[PDB]
């Protein structure tokens, strides 16, 4: 139904977390 | 500091918007929930006390005579009223069929004007229930801007500076969350008890129309069968 | 990238505001018209709920605003009986009226549903375009990464950056989109549900007249003469 | 640590509370998918039996003496004995074309009454397959929030920090799946079920329906052209 | 060992229980389109054979004359007998008009129930194609609580170590999304042509009831008009 | 490669073979866009000049004369000739009601099988736009599970190589989009038109039905009273 | 009739945990 607001969490946790990947 | 009731303190400009919004959201459907709930509860249970009361009618003029001692918002009296107009207006007029249709037609509007009066915040239940979980999303995404901004024109490696941000942004996506599945159980829960009061209102329309046709059928069978079958081909 | 990455950015970007003032302005003049119209119904009937035969009901729909559904309805059920024009088949008038009155009321509803598929499609698809927008930022913001090989990402920035504004942009024309969507379903089944209440009042006092006029000239006329002379 | 059997306390206690509700709500929907389908295997094998009977039905004394034999705590046996005492009170009467259009009337309210009462919890089941997914996504926004603002707290460097909070956000959504899938699969199985036994008890009430005309028309026209031509025509 | 011919070697316990279960729905899904569709689009030349013949049926006689050798399954034969045993149930009755509304009502019932038992998978393939994705996801979220132990239990930032594991839980979704993908088009499809079927059928329901109205109408007009005018005109 | 056009022709053969399917999807439904628009504009442009043409109905041989003049591909023109041979089969009765009826009915099913044929790809569209997603979908895991076993063969902790097969990756997810978008809201579109279209034809066929009435009852009323009096009345 | 919701989340997870597991830190 509206299973869909996985994709902006998950994509800012990718920013995040690669961002975060030097320091 | 940063709880989940800790915002009001640590609101911005987007922040503080999305939360009073999702606040006020929450508390607008607890309060339907509540107040919807008790006033459908009692309007039930009197609803089944007066159909336990006239499960036993017999004929229009007993059906009324017993009813006349219900409540003033009685729906059963509201349909008796109406039928017993209907046959006011209807004076002087030997078309049963006509006014059977004509009945019908008016229980009908009457239980569809119910419908409406009962399903009357539902509609913005599922509004409610499909929006605040949208509105949560772009209340983190209007952060993740605010946090690249800042990235942007302050380009600096420290890993404690990008945690809150980013937790205001999910935080209030979790209550957007939990503003929305209360919403939608409300909504669902509020859709199956109006669909059995609609079916009970059915239930009694069909009643008092088939005790109107019933009546109205045998004392024209009667009547006209004796006058008709004894008079006519002999006064011709 | 190749200079022709932020091109279609831009243009879904202008694409969604121009649908979500779309949305704004036929909010405006759709909320007008039909409370308008919610208005001048309920004062006419009000004014109706007053009638016994179709000849006052005419008589004082005459004097009303004739942009008004009811008082069509009505000339078209007396057009209809002139046209039965000394037909005995009161039923089937009957049955063409009410079927005509239905065909009307139903053509009146479907033209008062403009927008409500072009706010949906366009909440619907709002999403799906943030969406394509974010892939291709990356996919461009990767190329870059790629082209030049670092740990830093201080370059993937603007691309995501746009790629979520384009996505915002998505969200805050579909939640207005689609909350504007279930009031305008919510006011329109209101207003049908209205017009349908007319068109039994009007239908029913048809009906009611017609007997009343037929009730006492066929148990009269019919009846003694031939039944004496047959 | 060993399984996720084992992983009930590093996490936050709202989200053993929700896990505990998704495993009790799992545990529920199950006893209910068990119960509802022994009553309607029960419903359908009784329903077939029963047209079995009727098979050659054509007297209604006789449909209601092959249907009493049989367990009378039956849909068929409650539709029969309402078309009969509706004969019984409209009896005396000629209004034979209003008799079957108020009979069938009945029949149909009577059939949708009894099928709304079959299908009662698949609306329950509905509302958990929707809400199961919308609470695991909300249990995991809190976890990773509760992670973030525990990091941000602290400060940590490692990759194997998030790993905990993480975890639990999985089991939570691995729950509420869990418990969304099979919900709609028995909604939409117990669905077409439904379906199929509305439209057999159609089936069975336009049987009765049938032969209620029938025996009506026999006993009409047949006194109709011996006796009612030959009442009055003649005296003329 | 990492393709679908080795990956079951390799595989855990879910891991294989899935890739059966989302295998078989493929395979089950394959052969219900195939024998399901054959049969639809084989009846399909038949009923198409049939309309042909009786787009020059312009009687009852002739109707049941051209029935008389049909298919061995004939939907056609099955209505026409339809409306002759019902025309001997409700013979010696001048009331015709009932007779055709039975008839009306045992002819919906019946291509109801043939609508029903044609369509008899759409809501499987419905049901798989809506829950394929949803046992997908719970390969992805199982698969990644497996990856997170791992890396959890080995607090170690390692990377080789837990790459096969990410590979087979991305590959439990692209099997899990390739079955959901056949299943969901192939669903698409069938409901189509049955619709289509569903549409021809009715087209010829229509015919036979049409059919059965003007003869019924052609063999009373002009037969009760001469009789009874004569009859009970002149001896009155 | 490091050319987004680069690695098209190699590399690439499942790839491959779902962007030449979904650029094919996509100029399908273009095609089939602009082929049904100009149809349904040719159609609604007839059905508005017919109809304004007609308006001033007063019987059926009028009707026929003024659409005498209509194109051959009018569908207003075949649905009034199959009430007029539907008319002359029922002619010699006097089953007015029967004779209306059963035209109503079948026009009816004739109206619903133009509307069917003449929506035919709404359906076609609608699956197109549903499995565009799917099949992207489906090509960008495999090229996740390529790119990771290619990463199990020769470990690399690196991302250079990983950058080119994940952009190659969400350029097939993104391409799927662009062809599902269109579907979808061309489907849309399609719907709202034939909607309205099939709504233009149920009002054509109401006015042709209550013109069938209105001039059998005119042509029936008077006519039968006054003769059938007469004749019967000093005959009898 | 809709389209999907469900398969874009497959794609965002594995990037996720590829982009988190490829980070150096």
């Amino acid at each position: 139904i509206n299973v869909t607001p996985f994709i902006d969490v998950m994509l800012v946790l990718l920013i995040i977390f690669m961002v975060a990947a030097p320091l | 500091d940063l709880s989940i009731w800790g915002m009001y303190q640590h609101a911005d400009a987007v922040v503080k918007a999305v939360m009073i919004g999702l606040v006020l959201a929450s508390i607008v459907t607890w309060t339907i929930l509540f107040a919807k709930g008790s006033e459908l509860l009692r309007a039930k249970r009197r609803l089944r006390r007066e159909q336990l009361a006239l499960a036993e009618a017999r004929s229009l003029d007993e059906a009324s005579e017993l009813a006349q001692n219900f409540s003033p918002e009685s729906v059963s009296a509201v349909l008796l009223n109406d039928a017993q107009n209907e046959l006011e207006l209807s004076a002087e007029s030997n078309d049963n069929n006509g006014i059977k249709e004509r009945t019908g037609f008016r229980l009908e509007r009457r239980v569809a004007a119910y419908s409406r009066n009962m399903g009357r915040g539902n509609g913005f239940l599922a509004t409610i229930g499909a929006i605040s979980p949208f509105v949560g999303l772009f209340g983190t995404v209007w952060g993740i801007m605010n946090s690249f901004i800042g990235i942007a024109h302050s380009q600096t490696t420290n890993l404690a500076v990008v945690a809150p941000g980013i937790a205001e942004a999910l935080l209030a996506t979790a209550m957007g969350l939990v503003a929305a599945i209360p919403a939608v159980v409300i909504y669902n829960i509020f859709a199956r008890v109006i669909s059995g009061h609609r079916a009970q209102v059915g239930d009694v329309a069909a009643q008092v129309l088939l005790l109107q046709g019933r009546d109205l059928d045998l004392a024209a069978t009667a009547e006209a069968k004796r006058s008709q079958h004894a008079h006519q081909l002999r006064a011709g």
